[PDB]
């Protein structure tokens, strides 16, 4: 019905159906509300070619962002107290393997 | 009330970009009859328009004066 | 909002178009002169003065009814008759 | 000189460029002359029914009723259980089942050997 | 919308329908007013050009060579009004379009309320009722053996009767309702 | 961001350093004394203050002082500029600290490379 | 429960001596009298159920549904009322006689507390409405839809009476209380499989489940306003309480017998929803989905944990009223235009406001908007599937998809749109379809509110 | 929270363009409000400005500090990349809007 | 207030619309430029950027290649 | 294409109709005919819709909610060095001095 | 400020009496990258379809 005359005079203007006519077997498919078969300005083979294209070209590329991440040419970032153990949730009662950070 | 068309007779190309069209058409042997129509739009208050950084710029003449002022009226303030 | 048209309103802007027009003798136009029998125009530029009429009024004449406006008159009357003007 | 564009199921061949539209035989004037009468015929029935002063109710559609009779009541008086129909309803109406019922098999299997084997993590499940 | 549908289109109506088409996308592609005059000149130079040929076959193929580079050269998005349809206004007002036998099922303390407006109304319905009976009769009296060959309705010939078939056309609802 | 990047990605990335395992050397390699970083603000003190974890680095105590200047001095909130720069200097500090400590892991990296070729020509002739 | 068995008794000679202009008013008094009456039932304990005597008693899982019969009641009687204008006094009073008995019928089979009672009550609930159906179904089809409902019951039905003296000859008694208390496991034998396949079958067959579900399009789409808010409300809950109250004797079979069931009801809700995707009938659209929702509750009864009881007990109710509500606005639409083709009347929503307004409350509650008690029962049934397996969070979220598309489609199309030209007919909403609405809506909102009583016994 | 202020503010501020022009919602016929509507043209002006991130504007205390934030980061460096471009590219459609909205000659119906 | 429809013409302006756009462009470039002048270290940064190349080895810690 | 002279009549008796049905649809100047049947604005605004829940809310949590545990739960207050912790009369030290960055 | 600069030179050449057929990537960016063509189109009439041909 997207693909009916919107410039005719029907019997039903929403549905664009006439009186009478017989009835398309489909129709609850293909209301305006639904599944739409006009015409495209590009052809379908063309439209699903480039959308595969860029999400392909997209995930590629952030698979190979993740194997070459950018960062910073810095150090790991310090904490006290062995890395904030008990601040974390270590056990008290254990005693951690202690971390030493020095000057420089 | 009653809104009153202004006369057609005002309506001249000359002095648009119409008239660089109509002479462009001229050159290669065609014209334009609906130039008048779209040269309402040339004159008028819609003669000229701004440029885009002139646009963004629209206030900076007096917010740069009210900066000097505030900035002056500061240092009066700081050094009493 | 917008102030509501009127037939007198409709027939001068149709007949500023088409003064505006320049294929057109503003001296000679009247509300029933015919475009072809006696203004001396064609199928072009009928469509190119209904296409005028279209921008300036702000909404789309179909092709169906728009090939049988020959007359300022007739424009009149359809653009009256489909924005629901009575006087 | 320019690309061509090509058709699809969803995406239809436009009216302007069906090569059967500039290819016109008298017959052709004929058909389309014919469909314009039905269609005027049809109408002509309608507007009649539909102005009737008198007319209080709904103008019955004997095309909406053929539809509505032919997608709900006629499907299986015309059914004959040909090799397509009955492999399509085997496929459509057995292959899932199967297939579900293997994956949550499989899941139920693999969860109930943890919890025997007792290296699953079921600490703070209190609500089953 | 008004006017009954012919059979076919013939090749003027295609080739002037094609032109508008033409026209509008350009307009669409060309967004200020001198380039698109400019450009349309151009256009209408080109269908000015082949406007005279004797050969009816050479038209049909230019026509639809035509017809390919519009659709090449089509605008993806091209510009609507906002009330025809594909527009950013089309129905928006079809919800507020009530009817007259709707309007009849008023209460009588409703209508109470409206009181010279139902005597009008009231006027129209027996100018309805009164003409039913011509209407058909003229209808009938037109029509062929067969049956209608086109959707055009005859006007009233005699002084005192009505074009058939004319209630629900002059009585359709505003197209601003509300 | 930066040429590091490239001189891995594109170049020796056994000279480069790798950021997720660094360091790699002994923190006294080639420091014959180092002093160990001193913490001034105290854990109790950092849990009353409601530090984020994010937020209990070495530089904890300038922003235990700016948030308590803040809250003392609250319908004037343009006043603790002094502590808010206190703050991002010692940041600041420590995030050269961390440029220093790439830095060195950088040039032993490429020091252990020319030394293991010395020995490899050694060993060959 | 003999003062509630006893006024529906009562409500007999009361409606065949009344006069011919009162039945209605008297019935529909009487009715809502009872209805109050028996709101007392909710006050259930939190250990034992209530036993009132050798034959009768009263669980957390009887009360709601017994509540809801007695509500349902006067409902039904507003609609008959509806479409039963220009029917003779003796007709109209033998209609109001069925659904008396219907009525009282279902309340001895809820509260029955011997399983062979229950199944002779069960199956007596058959004729009233095969004799509603069949006498005043308004098209053809209402012979071969009474047929199909009724072979399909009995078939379902019979095995079940077989396994239940065979189950009182073997153990000693029939009695729930004994049966619970007296349980003991289920060896895995043929014997042991073909005994719980009667008993499941018989209540999947009355539930329904995918498959065997044909005769619920059929006798809901060609049964009277009555008819069809008996059979969805009250009458398919049947099987949901039999399976609830028969699987105290069958485990730990079920643990091994719940696969073919539990993929089928899935699957079913599944296809079910897609068939309503694409219905040109509103009452065949209202018939899948309730199809769909008695499919979940199967598959949570199936995996039969704490919170899928709940779970099952809630979505039972909400269910029951939504599909009565459902069922009475498309009557209305129905008795406006003679037609039940869903794209014949359009502007609904123009025409008859507060018409839409029921349908868009109706809808929302039919796709389970939080808070109600749709909504809470479908989340129960879904975290218990989820616990069991994890894949069945994504049948249940496409399935919970697939409703809203169809529940926001009918909608759309009912309501939504441009008038139909030719359709002149549109009356106004009588204030009788206004109250009949809201006395359908209110409770389903209050029970939001108060979400405990109809959790079933394992809350 | 910024976006929520200049967000509603262009919404506004195109409403009132649409209302103005008779519901038309194409800046192929928008133009000319730059001297037309001078309060709907400063506020759009400053909108943009603060979406773009001006840099003592609103947009400017959320955008620079999550552009800052992921340069100085370990992330996807495709995502970095695609973060810049999109930046770039809001300023580009602001300056669309602003042009063909603003600047130029009237289009709209006489 | 009441605005008379021009056709053709550029339509009627208003005194009070009129400045007071121009006296927000301008609180909003004042606004800009004072806060430029009094933090421009949140846009031209606040510390300098320290050269690795220009770090010696004594102070990294880094021992001559013959060790 | 163009007007015949059939459709031309048919139209204009039409156009006819159409302005008479419109001229119809206005309405009199007594045509409603209803049955027989600011500080003060912003102050008993003020008192009903803010001043009434507020009331009820403060009744409902001073009494009702917080007459249970654990309903009004508060992120204990941030306790910094140098302070006096008022419940107990207490002095929270200060911090250690800081060696000077400049 | 390059994509303002950009942006102002590619808007600015609109003005030019130059017309030209748009581009692949013009049409891919116009079309929404054909998301919602291929994606409203295809899954709903294959779930359309299946609802009725096969359910
Ligand atoms: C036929 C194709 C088929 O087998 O599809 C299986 C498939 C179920 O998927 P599944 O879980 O893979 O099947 C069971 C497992 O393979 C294996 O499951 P399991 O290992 O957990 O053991 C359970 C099994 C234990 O095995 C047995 O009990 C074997 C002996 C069965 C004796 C005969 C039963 C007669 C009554 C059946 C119902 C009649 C109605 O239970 C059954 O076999 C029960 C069979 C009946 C299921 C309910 C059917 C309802 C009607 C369906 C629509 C009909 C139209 O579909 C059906 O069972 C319905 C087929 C309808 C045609
Ligand atoms: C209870 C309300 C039941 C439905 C309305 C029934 C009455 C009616 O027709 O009202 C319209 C009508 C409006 O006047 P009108 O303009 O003449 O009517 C024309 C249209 O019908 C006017 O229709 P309309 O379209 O303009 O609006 C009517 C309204 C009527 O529709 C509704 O009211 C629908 C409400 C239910 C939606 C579906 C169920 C979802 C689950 C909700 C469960 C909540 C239970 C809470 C407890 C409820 C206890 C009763 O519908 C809506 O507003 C659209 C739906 C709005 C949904 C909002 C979000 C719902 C989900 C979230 C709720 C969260 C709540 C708990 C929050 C917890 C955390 C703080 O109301 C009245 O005239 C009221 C007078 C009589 C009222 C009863 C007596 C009051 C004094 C005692
Ligand atoms: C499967 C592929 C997957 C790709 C995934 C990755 C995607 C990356 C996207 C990159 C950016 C795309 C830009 C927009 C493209 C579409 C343009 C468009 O439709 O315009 C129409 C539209 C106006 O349309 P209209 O007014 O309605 O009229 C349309 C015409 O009638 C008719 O219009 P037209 O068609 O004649 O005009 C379009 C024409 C003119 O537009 C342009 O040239 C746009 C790009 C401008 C130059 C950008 C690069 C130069 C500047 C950066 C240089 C490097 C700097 C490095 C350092 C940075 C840090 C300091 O462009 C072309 O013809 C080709 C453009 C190709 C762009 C590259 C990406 C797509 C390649 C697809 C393959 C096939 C290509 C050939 C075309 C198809 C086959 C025939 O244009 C605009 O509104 C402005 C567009 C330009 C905005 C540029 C904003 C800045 C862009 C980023 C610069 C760098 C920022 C910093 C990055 C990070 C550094 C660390
Ligand atoms: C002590 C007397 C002062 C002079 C008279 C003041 C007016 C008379 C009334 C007494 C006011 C007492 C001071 C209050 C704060 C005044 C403003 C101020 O100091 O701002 C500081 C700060 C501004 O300070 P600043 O940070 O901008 O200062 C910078 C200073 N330099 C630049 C020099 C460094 O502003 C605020 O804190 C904003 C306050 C916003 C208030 C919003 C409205 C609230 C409405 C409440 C309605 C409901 C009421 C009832 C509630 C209960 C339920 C019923
Ligand atoms: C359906 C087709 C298959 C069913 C046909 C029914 C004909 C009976 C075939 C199965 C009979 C099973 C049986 O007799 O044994 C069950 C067992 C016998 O054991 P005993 O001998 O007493 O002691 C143990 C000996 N060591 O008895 C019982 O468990 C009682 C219950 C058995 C009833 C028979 C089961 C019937 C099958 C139920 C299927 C229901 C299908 C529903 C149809 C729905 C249609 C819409
Ligand atoms: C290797 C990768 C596979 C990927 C699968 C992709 C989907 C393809 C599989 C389904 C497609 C349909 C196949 C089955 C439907 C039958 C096809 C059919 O209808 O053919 C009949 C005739 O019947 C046949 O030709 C049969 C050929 C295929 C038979 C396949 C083997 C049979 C499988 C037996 C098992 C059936 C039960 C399966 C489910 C059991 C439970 C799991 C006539 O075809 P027409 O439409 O009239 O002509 C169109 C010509 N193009
Ligand atoms: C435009 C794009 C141009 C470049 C395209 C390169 C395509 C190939 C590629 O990316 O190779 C990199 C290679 C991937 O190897 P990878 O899969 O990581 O192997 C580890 C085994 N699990 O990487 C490697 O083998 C080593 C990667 C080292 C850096 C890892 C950082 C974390
Ligand atoms: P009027 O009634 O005066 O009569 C004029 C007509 C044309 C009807 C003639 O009477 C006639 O039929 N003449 C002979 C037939 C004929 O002229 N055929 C060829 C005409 S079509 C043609 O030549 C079009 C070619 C140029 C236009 C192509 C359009 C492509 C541009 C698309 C651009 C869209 C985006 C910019």
């Amino acid at each position: 019905q997207q693909e009916r005359d919107p410039w005719y005079d029907w019997d039903h203007p929403d549905l664009r159906l006439n009186w009478g006519e017989p009835i398309h077997w489909d129709l609850d498919m293909y209301i305006r509300n639904r599944v739409d078969t006009s015409p495209t300005p590009v052809s379908w083979n063309t439209m699903c070619k480039h959308l595969f294209g860029f999400v392909a070209f997209m995930l590629f590329m952030f698979w190979v962002g993740e194997i070459y991440p950018s960062y910073q040419p810095v150090g790991p970032k310090q904490y006290p107290y062995n890395d904030l153990y008990l601040e974390r949730g270590g056990d008290p009662t254990k005693e951690p393997e202690p971390v030493v950070h020095y000057e420089i | 009330s009653k809104m009153e068309l202004p006369d057609y007779k005002q309506w001249k190309i000359e002095g648009t970009p119409l008239e660089t069209v109509q002479e462009k058409l001229a050159a290669r042997g065609l014209r334009d009859p609906w130039g008048r129509n779209e040269a309402w739009r040339y004159s008028g208050g819609f003669a000229n328009n701004v440029s885009f950084v002139g646009a963004l710029l629209k206030g900076f003449k007096w917010g740069f004066a009210a900066f000097v002022v505030a900035v002056g009226a500061e240092y009066y303030l700081e050094s009493q | 909002d917008a102030p509501p048209l009127t037939l007198e309103a409709i027939k001068d802007r149709v007949l500023y178009v088409l003064k505006l027009y320049d294929k057109i003798d503003p001296e000679k136009l009247s509300v029933n002169s015919h475009f072809m029998k006696d203004l001396g125009l064609d199928s072009l530029d009928q469509v190119e003065i209904i296409m005028a009429m279209e921008d300036e009024f702000g909404f789309e004449i179909p092709d169906i009814d728009a090939e049988k406006l020959m007359c300022p008159q007739e424009i009149v009357d359809y653009i009256a008759d489909k924005k629901d003007v009575y006087e | 000189s320019f690309p061509k564009y090509k058709p699809s199921r969803l995406a239809t061949l436009p009216a302007t460029l069906d090569p059967a539209e500039y290819d016109i035989s008298p017959e052709t004037r004929k058909a389309q002359a014919e469909r314009l009468a039905i269609r005027s015929r049809l109408k002509r029935e309608y507007l009649l029914q539909y102005n009737d002063p008198n007319r209080l109710g709904v103008i019955e559609d004997p095309a909406l009723i053929r539809w509505t009779y032919a997608r709900s009541a006629n499907i299986y008086p015309n059914f004959r259980p040909t090799p397509k129909t009955s492999l399509l309803g085997a496929l459509f109406g057995i292959g899932p089942l199967f297939f579900w019922y293997y994956v949550f098999k499989t899941d139920r299997d693999k969860k109930e050997k943890l919890i025997q084997e007792g290296k699953l993590d079921q600490t703070f499940n209190i609500s089953y | 919308a008004f006017s009954a549908p012919a059979a076919y289109l013939t090749h003027q109506q295609k080739v002037l329908r094609l032109y508008k088409r033409a026209l509008r996308h350009l307009e669409s592609w060309c967004v200020h007013r001198d380039k698109y005059r400019y450009f349309a000149c151009l256009m209408r130079a080109r269908f000015d050009e082949h406007k005279n040929e004797k050969d009816m076959v050479k038209a049909t193929q230019l026509l639809r060579q035509a017809e390919e580079e519009f659709w090449y050269g089509q605008h993806p998005q091209p510009y609507i009004f906002p009330e025809s349809p594909g527009g950013t206004s089309y129905e928006r007002y079809e919800c507020y379009k009530v009817p007259e036998w709707c309007l009849d099922d008023w209460h009588p303390s409703e209508k109470a309320m409206y009181p010279d407006y139902f005597a009008k109304r009231e006027q129209w319905k027996r100018l309805r009722r009164e003409s039913w009976e011509r209407e058909v009769k003229q209808l009938q009296e037109e029509t062929p053996p067969g049956g209608p060959r086109t959707e055009a309705l005859p006007p009233a010939r005699k002084e005192g009767d009505l074009p058939p078939l004319w209630w629900h056309i002059v009585t359709r609802p505003r197209e601003r309702p509300m | 961001m930066g040429a590091h990047l490239a001189r891995r990605y594109l170049g020796d990335a056994s000279k480069e350093p790798d950021p997720l395992r660094m360091p790699t050397f002994p923190p006294d390699y080639g420091f014959p004394e180092r002093k160990e970083r001193e913490m001034v603000a105290t854990q109790q003190e950092m849990n009353d203050a409601q530090l984020m974890l994010q937020q209990r680095d070495y530089c904890a105590h300038y922003l235990i002082q700016l948030l308590k200047c803040k809250r003392d001095s609250f319908p004037n909130f343009l006043a603790c500029k002094h502590e808010q720069h206190d703050w991002d200097y010692c940041e600041h500090l420590d995030y050269v600290k961390r440029m220093k400590e790439f830095e060195r892991e950088r040039r032993l990296l490429q020091r252990k490379k020319r030394r293991e070729q010395r020995e490899a020509e050694m060993a060959r002739g | 429960m003999l003062k509630i068995i006893i006024p529906t008794t009562m409500l007999l000679p009361m409606t065949w001596m009344s006069k011919h202009n009162m039945i209605w008013i008297n019935a529909t008094v009487h009715s809502l009298l009872i209805s109050l009456i028996s709101l007392s039932l909710l006050n259930q304990l939190g250990e034992n159920s209530l036993n009132f005597s050798l034959t009768f008693f009263s669980d957390s899982l009887s009360a709601p549904l017994l509540v809801l019969t007695t509500w349902l009641l006067p409902l039904m009687l507003m609609a008959s009322q509806s479409h039963l204008s220009k029917e003779t006094t003796t007709r109209k009073k033998l209609y109001i006689t069925m659904l008396i008995l219907l009525q009282l019928f279902l309340i001895m089979t809820f509260t029955a507390t011997e399983l062979i009672l229950f199944y002779i009550l069960f199956e007596a609930t058959l004729v009233p409405t095969l004799i509603i159906i069949t006498r005043w179904g308004n098209q053809t089809e209402r012979l071969n839809a009474g047929l199909y409902f009724l072979f399909y019951t009995l078939a379902g039905s019979l095995p079940l009476l077989v396994a239940l003296v065979y189950i009182q000859n073997t153990t000693g008694s029939l009695n729930f209380l004994i049966i619970h208390y007296w349980s003991h496991p289920l060896s895995n034998s043929w014997s042991n499989i073909f005994m719980w396949l009667a008993c499941i079958m018989a209540f999947m067959v009355k539930m329904p489940l995918y498959g065997l579900h044909l005769w619920l399009p059929k006798a809901h789409v060609e049964a009277p306003i009555a008819g069809s808010m008996v059979l969805a409300a009250v009458l398919l809950k049947l099987g949901g309480y039999g399976m609830m109250r028969i699987t105290t004797i069958l485990n730990p079979l079920t643990n091994y017998m719940a696969y073919p069931f539990l993929m089928l009801s899935m699957w079913g809700m599944i296809m079910t929803s897609s068939i309503c995707l694409r219905q040109t009938d509103l009452k065949s659209l209202i018939a899948y989905s309730s199809v769909s929702h008695m499919a979940l509750v199967i598959v949570a009864i199936m995996i039969q944990t704490p919170w899928s009881f709940m779970g099952a007990t809630a979505l039972m109710i909400a269910h029951g009223l939504t599909s009565s509500m459902l069922f009475c606005l498309a009557n209305t639409n129905y008795e406006r235009v003679h037609s039940r083709t869903m794209i014949l009347a359009r502007g609904l929503q123009t025409l008859l406001p507060l018409m839409a307004t029921w349908w868009l409350v109706a809808s929302l509650t039919n796709l389970a908007l939080p808070p109600s008690i749709n909504l809470i029962g479908e989340l129960f049934i879904i975290t218990a599937s989820f616990s069991w397996s994890n894949i069945t969070i994504i049948l249940m979220g496409m399935n919970m998809m697939i409703t809203a598309l169809y529940s926001l489609y009918m909608l759309i199309t009912t309501q939504r749109g441009k008038y139909t030209h030719h359709i002149n007919n549109i009356k106004p909403s009588f204030t009788r379809e206004n109250a009949l609405m809201a006395l359908h809506i209110l409770p389903l909102l209050l029970l939001t509110l108060n979400p405990k009583m109809i959790l079933g016994p394992l809350y | 929270c910024m976006h929520a202020f200049f967000k509603a503010m262009l919404f506004m501020c195109s409403g009132s363009i649409i209302h103005s022009l008779n519901d038309e919602q194409d800046i192929r016929k928008m133009g000319g409000l730059y001297k037309a509507m001078p309060f709907t043209t400063t506020a759009l002006i400053i909108g943009s400005l603060a979406l773009t991130g001006m840099p003592y504007l609103t947009g400017f205390y959320s955008k620079d500090l999550i552009i800052e934030a992921v340069n100085m980061s370990y992330t996807n460096a495709w995502a970095l990349l695609m973060t810049l471009i999109a930046t770039s590219l809001t300023a580009a459609y602001s300056t669309r809007i602003i042009f063909f909205a603003f600047l130029g000659k009237p289009r709209f119906p006489p | 207030v009441h605005i008379e429809p021009r056709y053709r013409q550029f339509p009627q302006l208003t005194r009070s619309q009129l400045i007071q756009a121009e006296f927000f462009s301008a609180t909003m470039w004042f606004w800009i430029l004072w806060r430029f002048w009094h933090d421009s270290d949140a846009v031209l940064g606040h510390f300098p950027y320290p050269d690795p190349s220009q770090w010696t080895d004594e102070e990294l810690g880094i021992l001559p290649d013959d060790e | 294409s163009g007007y015949t002279p059939d459709e031309k009549l048919r139209l204009q008796q039409l156009r006819e109709l159409r302005r008479r049905w419109l001229k119809d649809q206005e309405l009199s100047p007594r045509e409603p005919v209803l049955p027989p049947r600011k500080t003060y604005r912003h102050s008993i605004f003020a008192v009903t819709h803010v001043l009434i829940p507020v009331w009820i809310i403060h009744y409902y949590l001073k009494y009702h909610v917080t007459a249970k545990p654990y309903t009004v739960v508060e992120r204990k207050p941030r306790i910094f060095p140098g302070d006096t912790i008022l419940e107990t009369g207490e002095v929270i030290p200060l911090m250690k001095e800081f060696p000077d960055q400049h | 400020i390059m994509g303002f600069m950009l942006a102002l030179e590619l808007n600015n050449t609109t003005y030019y009496l130059k017309f030209k057929y748009p581009s692949q990537t013009y049409k891919f960016s116009n079309m929404l990258g054909y998301y919602p063509s291929i994606m409203h189109r295809l899954p709903t009439y294959h779930n359309l379809s299946m609802s009725q041909k096969s359910a």
